[PDB]
């Protein structure tokens, strides 16, 4: 959410911008919880997924602050927990 | 194999096609598959088309055939959608056989500009369509500026213009006959009321007609005069568009 | 194609679940320990709970098809709300009988002679007419809920006068609020029939034969007519949770076992929910042959045959000025094949007992034009409800 | 706004429903159409589209017999009574139904067109070309949507492998499959159009308000306005 000026001039108009990602659905399988998950993700998350070899590698090496999906989090939790017990 | 030749023969004589009729539709047919050849006829009858028309423009394109058979459905139903059906094909197809191969968008945004940019009501681009096949092929910018010509320089309303033919002819032709009778003084803009202090000439005998009788009727001039008068405007019309 | 009732007014899905009970091996923290919603919680799910106590102010049904008396086939049941589409051919075949237009002569001929008159007949009769609709209460217009009913108490109290001459009529009574009921078969279909309403008029001593052995044995020849597009169980209650049962409404003992005359009334101020005239004399020709049927089941057994004796039941109907009089006997109680002996019924349509009552004086250009009272009013109607009514006893 | 549609019955009856008027309002209380209030009070009488209704236990093939056809307030069309087997259900007459008439509905294609009587149902398949046509659907079961005023007739102009063309009275085209059904014939109320209202007060009495005063030139104009070009900018407008 911001302010674009028109033709990228600084003397025209002000006008409010809103930017959005792009939302595709994909299914996803977790070898720790052997559960397929059917969860909205972006073309970003899939390259994670990728350099991280791993949808568990990805969910447990990423941090809460990058993550930003309580989903995500309930995900690491369940699989650690799986870990430790 | 023989029982397909069979049951398209059964289908076509059903269809109301002689058997001097079905034979040449096989000889045009080229390698098209025989249940391809027997729906396209199907849909062109289910269009509204005779035998006779349809084993015309078939013969005279022969490469409607190697056409997928799911968008002639589309354009089928898109030709029905905007008013054009029985009778009215056989003309729009005539005059334009490439009318199935162009995509929709070039006809729909068209018919948008028509009815729309020009104001033109529903019937009435069902009429120049008909009665004009020849506006689908060029651009809009030509068209758009030839129906504003007429509009405002010659001051002659919509069922006049859509009942005269007026935009199937060449706009480079209409500007020489308009500007010189306007600069003879036989043609007047009609003014914001709408009067006209001379009776303006019909626009029946401005286009329609021959030159030779066009400058013996009206323009009342020499034929060497107009020639002059078209090197004339000519070079006016370059230097303008050079200019803009 | 089009299904009845839109998508908003429908019931709302619930809201999806959350994704935290798709972990495995995860407890959802939700807000069910503090007995409270909160909407930064997981929303609970909830066993199913049951009361565990019988509460007949919250009592839930168990579902149709776990009810003691289900049955899979279906039985279509006559009740006293029921108006059938085809009125009296659709009942005649229903009951399996020939109809005979006029009242029987025997039943006839207990009037012709005038010793059985009521002295002041006429006088009596208009007079019981202007009460039941002008002198009946505060208000000048009564209802067709107020007065059909009185206007057949009051006739049936003029005819019971008559005790002076005939103390035969000592040995009947007139019962309210009686019901009945009644099985049989058509044709492999189940039906039943559950009389209502009404008052039931009782007596000591069965109605005497009306037909002959010889009329009886002609309703062979006689064919029962068909409505193929129709179906005849059409405008029936159809239930697939009954009990077959045959009742004459009173227990084994009571003192007016056999049914003299029912009387039907269709008191209701709506044209609409007034029955038709055809559908009304379907209703008592269905309501005679329960009766007969109960009674015929009764004392003859359950076994469908020829009765030696038949029963004849009478039938009165009206809503207050137009009258309908019917005679019904019943000869035989195998009705699951059409061919054979067939009952009889004798019925007299559309006996008015006057065309027009005036509550309220006509005046035109300060001119009386109609003065309060019945207009044309017809005494042959009361001579065949009289006739009715002294059958058997007279 | 605390809007309830009265369209919540779910399941089909030939009671007269009662039924409440929106007055050109949508569900959030704001008007979405003018010219829309009042009126006299009105019974909706469900109307069964689908001819080809088999009941439960039955299938196939029924004739179907005619009780009563009376005036329907909710449409110009007039609705019948008709009743079948076990059972009673609304439809629409044509011009010649009245009461002891049996109507046969199928669904049967035949080889050959069946002789077409008004008032029977029959597939676009099994009926003769160029026959009056009312009550079509777009797809097999979907139920009758066209045709349905009172005095309107399509008519059947040709079937091509399992296709047909019906002529709307609009005087389009439309395409549907011979296993669609239909009704033979027109529908009643042909003199509707003729009808004369003879007073403003009659027009109220139909549930209608009034038009706007405004006079409404710039929005006429709006719709009809053009924008010249700049080599025409100067031809617009030439003083007298
Ligand atoms: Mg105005």
């Amino acid at each position: 959410l911001g302010q674009i000026y028109a033709n990228n001039d600084k003397l025209s108009k002000r006008l409010k911008k809103v930017w959005k990602p792009q939302l595709f659905e994909r299914e996803f399988y977790s070898e720790i919880l052997d559960k397929k998950f059917t969860v909205t993700v972006t073309m970003r998350t899939l390259d994670l997924i990728d350099e991280a070899y791993g949808l568990d590698f990805y969910i447990l090496k990423t941090p809460k602050e990058d993550l930003c999906s309580k989903f995500g989090m309930d995900l690491k939790r369940g699989m650690l927990l799986r870990l430790a017990r | 194999g023989s029982l397909e030749l069979e049951r398209v023969m059964s289908s076509l004589l059903d269809m109301g096609f002689s058997n001097a009729h079905i034979n040449e539709l096989l000889s045009v047919r080229r390698g098209a598959s025989l249940q391809q050849l027997l729906d396209i006829i199907s849909e062109f009858i289910l269009l509204g088309l005779n035998p006779e028309p349809v084993c015309v423009v078939l013969k005279k394109s022969p490469q409607l055939l190697k056409l997928p058979i799911m968008q002639m459905r589309k354009r089928s139903s898109y030709l029905q959608k905007l008013g054009l059906g029985e009778g009215k094909l056989k003309r729009v197809l005539y005059c334009c056989p490439e009318i199935f191969t162009m995509r929709q968008q070039d006809i729909n945004d068209t018919v948008r500009l028509l009815k729309e940019k020009c104001l033109f009501t529903v019937q009435q681009v069902t009429k120049i369509l008909h009665s004009c096949p020849s506006v689908l092929r060029e651009d809009l910018g030509q068209l758009e500026y030839k129906f504003q010509y007429a509009y405002f320089r010659m001051g002659i309303k919509h069922p006049d213009i859509v009942k005269s033919e007026y935009l199937q002819y060449s706009l480079t032709k209409i500007k020489q006959r308009h500007i010189y009778l306007e600069r003879l003084g036989r043609y007047q803009t009609p003014d914001k009321k709408g009067q006209t202090q001379i009776p303006n000439p019909l626009l029946k005998d401005i286009l329609r007609v021959s030159e030779a009788e066009f400058l013996a009727r009206t323009a009342c001039t020499s034929v060497e005069e107009f020639q002059v008068f078209k090197k004339l405007l000519a070079r006016e019309e370059e230097e303008s568009e050079s200019s803009t | 194609a089009y299904e009845w009732g839109v998508r908003s007014t429908r019931k709302s899905e619930p809201p999806p679940l959350d994704r935290v009970y798709e972990i495995p091996g995860l407890e959802p923290i939700t807000f069910a320990g503090k007995m409270h919603f909160v909407p930064w919680l997981a929303r609970p799910i909830f066993p199913p709970w049951d009361r565990g106590y019988k509460d007949p102010r919250f009592y839930r049904s168990p579902p149709l098809h776990e009810h003691p008396l289900y049955k899979d086939q279906a039985c279509y049941i006559f009740h006293h709300r029921c108006r059938l589409l085809e009125g009296v051919k659709q009942a005649l075949w229903l009951t399996k009988t020939k109809l005979i237009e006029g009242l029987p002569e025997k039943v006839l001929s207990l009037v012709d002679d005038p010793r059985n008159h009521i002295e002041n007949q006429d006088e009596c009769v208009l007079n019981v007419i202007s009460h039941a609709r002008l002198w009946q209460t505060t208000e000048e217009i009564p209802k067709r809920e107020t007065y059909c009913p009185v206007i057949v108490d009051n006739l049936i109290q003029l005819c019971k006068s008559q005790i002076l001459k005939h103390p035969s009529l000592a040995r009947r009574i007139c019962v309210q609020n009686s019901t009945f009921s009644a099985t049989w078969n058509r044709e492999s279909l189940l039906l039943q029939v559950r009389g209502s309403g009404g008052a039931r008029l009782s007596t000591k001593d069965p109605l005497p034969t009306i037909a002959s052995r010889e009329e009886i044995e002609a309703t062979k020849n006689h064919v029962l007519e068909t409505f193929y597009p129709i179906s005849p169980i059409i405008d029936l209650h159809e239930c697939n949770i009954y009990d077959v049962k045959n009742d004459t409404g009173f227990q084994e003992g009571y003192p007016y076992p056999y049914p003299h005359t029912l009387y039907l009334l269709d008191k209701a101020n709506l044209r609409p929910h007034r029955l038709q005239p055809d559908q009304l004399r379907a209703k008592m020709i269905l309501f005679a042959f329960g009766s007969a049927l109960a009674q015929a089941r009764l004392l003859y057994g359950n076994d469908a045959k020829v009765l030696e004796q038949p029963v004849v039941v009478q039938s009165v109907g009206t809503d207050g000025r137009v009258f309908h009089f019917l005679v019904f006997q019943l000869n035989t109680t195998d009705l699951d094949c059409n061919e054979g002996v067939k009952n009889l019924a004798w019925v007299d349509s559309d006996q008015l007992l006057y065309q027009h009552f005036w509550c309220l004086p006509v005046i035109k250009k300060r001119v009386v034009v109609e003065p309060v009272g019945p207009v044309g009013f017809k005494p042959e109607t009361f001579r065949k409800f009289l006739a009715l009514y002294l059958h058997g006893a007279a | 706004a605390n809007f309830v549609s009265w369209k919540s019955r779910t399941k089909y009856t030939i009671t007269p429903v009662k039924m409440r008027k929106s007055g050109g309002r949508d569900h959030t209380g704001r008007i979405r159409v003018h010219g829309i209030g009042g009126g006299h009070k009105q019974r909706y009488r469900m109307i069964d589209f689908l001819r080809f209704r088999p009941e439960e236990t039955k299938s196939g093939p029924f004739e179907e017999k005619v009780i009563q056809v009376r005036y329907d307030p909710c449409r110009s069309a007039d609705i019948a009574l008709v009743a079948g087997g076990s059972r009673k259900r609304w439809i629409i007459a044509t011009e010649n139904m009245q009461a002891g008439d049996t109507i046969l509905n199928s669904n049967h294609i035949g080889r050959m067109a069946v002789a077409a009587r008004e008032g029977d149902a029959h597939p676009l398949g099994a009926l003769p070309v160029g026959t009056l046509i009312n009550n079509v659907e777009s797809e097999p079961g979907r139920g009758a949507q066209y045709i349905r005023a009172a005095g309107t007739c399509g008519v059947l102009l040709r079937k091509v492998n399992g296709t047909a063309i019906i002529q709307l009275p609009s005087k389009r085209q439309m395409q549907v499959l011979e296993t669609c059904v239909a009704t033979v014939g027109r529908v009643s109320n042909v003199d509707h159009n003729k009808r004369v209202i003879g007073k403003a007060g009659r027009n109220r009495w139909l549930g209608k308000r009034p038009n706007s005063g405004r006079w409404h030139r710039k929005g006429g104009w709006a719709g009809r306005k053009i924008r010249p070009l700049p080599p025409m900018k100067s031809y617009v407008k030439l003083p007298s």
